[PDB]
């Protein structure tokens, strides 16, 4: 009864039988944005159900080896459906997202994904190694598409902080003797009402595996990991020509 | 004393001067309406004569 799940919007439904109930971060939903805190004067445009809706963007093999992926938003979906062709159109920018992460097992697989979201992902090198050298990102690194990007240091984030105060954002965990999927419901954040969903990603997604994958010779060795979100309150503006980039 | 009309119906004298416009307090940049689509004749906005 918190265990058990359905999740509508637009024309997809999901389920889940071994859920570990629902994140709201920061305590609040997704809502469209007012006419006070709005400044730019066109009238929006907000498609509904047509992008309101879940995408499965992609899946990763959980491996006793596997160190951690992110994605970030909203770059993964800017190239899908009819979400994708809005922010293509258009120069502004804004939604909310309701993020299911899945991983099933089995009673006698064993393991802990942390699953949370972090605004502002900005990500850094490793400086040559000797921190001597100023190199930066590249930009299949910084915005990695739907295929998502593999952590290269783990504990530090990639980006010089403790993974281990991660949980200080909204987030939840899939420990497999538990629960099956993460389910967190994100609003819209950023220090400005509407912005470029080609030029700034809001937050990133990270899947982490804190206590390693292990189950004895025989079980199944391939364990997915599938990635299915929703924008939510999503509203455009400042339409021109189609632009990737 | 005055008698002939022309002196009597006469404006030379008026100090006032007349003003055509008037301020108002502004004191924030104006607010944007709701506007919809308008598809009418006669009724011409973008049109000017500078």
């Amino acid at each position: 009864s918190d265990r058990v799940a359905q999740l509508t919007i637009g024309n997809s439904t999901i389920t889940t039988q071994e859920a570990a109930n629902i994140i709201v971060g920061y305590g609040e939903w997704p809502s469209y944005c007012s006419d006070s805190d709005a400044t730019a004067v066109d009238k929006p445009t907000r498609p509904d159900v047509s992008v309101n809706r879940f995408y499965t963007l992609d899946t990763k093999l959980w491996e006793k080896s596997s160190k951690g992926w992110y994605w970030k938003f909203p770059d993964v979906l800017t190239e899908t459906g009819v979400f994708g062709q809005n922010a293509q159109f258009h120069y502004l920018y804004r939604s909310g997202f309701c993020i299911h992460v899945q991983c099933n097992a089995s009673k006698f697989h064993q393991g802990a994904l942390l699953v949370a979201v972090l605004p502002e992902y900005v990500i850094g090198t490793v400086a040559g190694g000797t921190g001597t050298e100023d190199t930066h990102p590249p930009y299949k690194q910084t915005q990695p598409g739907a295929d998502g990007f593999e952590l290269q240091h783990p504990y530090v984030l990639d980006a010089g902080i403790p993974i281990s105060q991660l949980t200080v954002c909204p987030h939840q965990w899939i420990n497999l003797r538990t629960n099956n999927c993460a389910t967190i419901i994100v609003p819209y954040i950023n220090a400005l009402p509407f912005d470029s969903a080609l030029n700034h990603c809001n937050f990133g997604l990270l899947v982490v595996p804190i206590s390693p994958l292990d189950y004895d010779q025989g079980a199944t060795p391939v364990i997915p990991i599938t990635i299915t979100l929703a924008p939510m309150c999503s509203e455009f503006a400042g339409l021109r020509q189609a632009v990737t980039q | 004393g005055d008698r002939v009309a022309d002196v009597i119906e006469s404006s030379i004298g008026d100090s006032v001067s007349r003003a055509l416009t008037h301020a108002l307090p502004a004191p924030t940049g104006q607010n944007t309406q709701v506007s919809s689509h308008r598809l009418d004749t006669g009724k011409v906005p973008a049109l000017q004569a500078a």
